[PDB]
RNA sequence: CGCUUCUCGGCCUUUUGGCUAAGAUCAAGUGUAGUAUCUGUUCAUCAGUUUAAUAUCUGA
RNA sequence: AAGGUAUGUAUCAAGCUUACAAGUUAUGUAUUUACUGACCU
């Protein structure tokens, strides 16, 4: 299911602080539900300290609305180019801005 | 038989433990993890009581396990309501 | 012949260290060898050295 | 029992019919519900021992095997001198488990 | 008195050393009745309601 | 033939060796996590 509540997010933050980056079985060894694939998936999808998980700018939105017209799907190719880079934060932006350009 | 390329094991091994001993070791391991993380954070309000549970000491709040404590570092900011106790500590900035 | 639970649906879902997980199952391999024991152990192919088991 | 708090006892006048326990519950006391020190036989009323219900388990309602007893700790508290301890209703356990 | 260098001590990364194919793989739990605890969360003057006392309703 | 039934220590003789050199309480809830009852095929 992969629900990822807070009491495992903070333990994952502690584990990545202790063990490292390319070492995921050793920190899935202490979570009782999760495998190492799900640990990689969250720590690069939600818990990465480089993720600017708020603050929608104005430069990146005028960037993506004619960056997601170049390659129309593919929000994992244009995720590092935007650098909002969660690859669904981009999809949140694009569906919100095509609601606000419709209303 | 491949005596070279069979998945090895050592004699007198005793084998891999059951689920109860494994996740008890997981809870002890996770205890050592959270203790060393708060030791690195140098938190002076983490207390462990007489029965293996965790307490925010300024907060006076109980916590069953480790991630119940170290997810109580964000709500109910007495953490900055010690600015009143710092004003009693020193009448200026 | 054998019928008994080589599928062994969820076996009794045990812990299986390493060599009991991936190693080869010796027991059909040795019951086949038991089964043709008169012709795999015949007394007169080379008729030199033979070794009797104790007891 | 003490475990399932919604089970109700019969509590009518105890006749001469000796209580019985199923094979799954042999040795259980009826009130304090433990295994040690049985001291006093169970006498159940005539409505809870009639016809089809004879020799049937006090607790489970399964087919009885051995005689039922109270503890010494039920005896000296005189929890045997109340009504007949025949658990009447089947409620919220071994019903939903049957539907599961 | 000041300046550069030298040596002794008060000391703030030291994990078992290196290399292979990250060496290699792995990691099942239910249902029932109840509690405790975090997180999220929010907290103008009568009259009778109610409560041990307190705190909803209605009143201007 | 090796590759599997480990090796590493501490006392106790034959094997082998010379036969030699030698005077802030609190609520309502969304909500996990822990815990209880010899609860249960
Ligand atoms: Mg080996
Ligand atoms: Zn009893
Ligand atoms: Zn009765
Ligand atoms: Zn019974």
């Amino acid at each position: 299911g992969g629900v990822w509540r807070n009491t495992e997010d903070e333990i994952l933050k502690a584990a990545v602080m202790k063990y490292g980056k390319n070492q995921w079985s050793r920190i899935a060894s202490l979570l009782h539900r999760k495998s190492a694939k799900q640990c990689k998936a969250r720590w690069y999808e939600w818990l990465d300290p480089s993720i600017k998980k708020t603050e929608w700018s104005r430069e990146e939105e005028e960037k993506l609305l004619h960056l997601a017209k170049l390659m129309p799907t593919q929000w994992r190719t244009i995720a590092p180019i935007i650098g909002r880079t969660a690859a669904q934060c981009l999809e949140h932006y694009e569906f919100l801005l095509d609601k606000a350009a419709q209303r | 038989m491949d005596f070279q390329h069979r998945p090895g094991g050592k004699t007198g091994s005793g084998g891999v433990a059951s689920s109860s001993e494994s996740n008890r070791d997981r809870r002890e391991r996770l205890r050592q993890l959270a203790l060393e993380t708060i030791d690195i954070n140098k938190d002076p309000y983490f207390m462990k009581n007489h029965l293996g549970s965790y307490e925010c000491k300024l907060c006076l709040t109980l916590h069953n396990n480790e991630g119940s404590y170290l997810a109580h570092t964000q709500g109910k900011k007495h953490q900055t309501n010690l600015a009143r106790r710092a004003a009693k500590e020193a009448k200026e900035a | 012949w054998e019928k008994a639970s080589g599928f062994e649906e969820s076996m009794k879902w045990k812990k299986l260290t390493n060599a009991q997980r991936s190693g080869l199952n010796q027991i059909p391999n040795r019951r086949f060898t038991l089964w043709w024991s008169p012709t795999i152990n015949r007394a007169n192919v080379y008729v030199g050295f033979q070794v009797q088991l104790d007891l | 029992a003490k475990h399932h708090p919604d089970l109700i006892f019969c509590r009518k006048q105890a006749g001469v019919a000796i209580g019985r326990l199923c094979e799954k519950c042999d040795g259980k006391c009826v009130i304090c519900d433990s295994y040690v020190r049985p001291c006093t036989l169970v006498r159940i009323c005539d409505e809870c021992n009639y016809g089809s219900y004879q020799g049937r388990c006090v607790i489970c309602g399964g087919p009885g095997v051995s005689d039922a007893y109270y503890c010494k700790e039920c005896t000296i508290q005189e929890k045997d001198r109340d009504g007949c301890p025949k658990i009447v209703n089947l409620g919220s356990s071994k019903t939903d488990l049957f539907y599961e």
